[PDB]
């Protein structure tokens, strides 16, 4: 788990996944994050709106980018407090995609 | 023997993901075969042919 910091806080994380050995594939768009600070108790969804593919091809997290229609917008910034998105680091076979984010293995 | 009943289904039943499907093949005596399975959870492009049951 990653996180940028500004002023007296961390203000985005990134947690980096992957399946465990042996695995059926697990299809994101599903999945549930519950976070708790011990004052509060978020829980996050997936909003498709906030997909980068690109980035299985290198680059930095960040500072990635995302397209509303027409656009290249930050991500980070621009993420609703109620949802998470998500930023492809390595896929093989291309089975990430940004209305089916289905991970395998590798 | 065994002999395969193909059926082609596209616009008929709507087989997208997490879908239960159920049926029977009914013969003119005896016993029907019972069809019965929900399709996976995901299809992935490198894998067109599933088995299903
Ligand atoms: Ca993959």
């Amino acid at each position: 788990v990653l996180g940028n910091h500004s002023g007296g806080k961390i203000n985005w994380l990134a947690v980096l996944i992957s399946p465990n050995a042996g695995s059926a594939p697990i299809d994101l768009s599903q999945a549930t994050v519950m976070i708790t600070d011990g004052t509060h108790k978020v829980i996050a969804k997936y909003n498709s709106t906030f997909f980068n593919g690109t980035l299985k091809n290198g680059g930095s997290i960040f500072e990635a980018k995302y397209n509303n229609t027409t656009a290249l917008k930050p991500l980070f910034d621009d993420l609703p407090a109620t949802a998470f998105g998500i930023v492809v680091l390595q896929d093989a076979d291309t089975s990430c995609s940004k209305d089916t984010p289905v991970i395998n293995k590798g | 023997d065994i002999v395969a009943i193909c059926l082609n289904v596209s616009n008929t039943l709507n087989l997208k993901p997490r879908t239960k499907v159920t049926g029977a093949v009914i013969p003119e005596f005896g016993a029907p075969a019972v069809i019965s399975f929900t399709t996976p959870a995901t299809y992935l492009d490198t894998q067109h042919i599933i088995e299903l049951q």
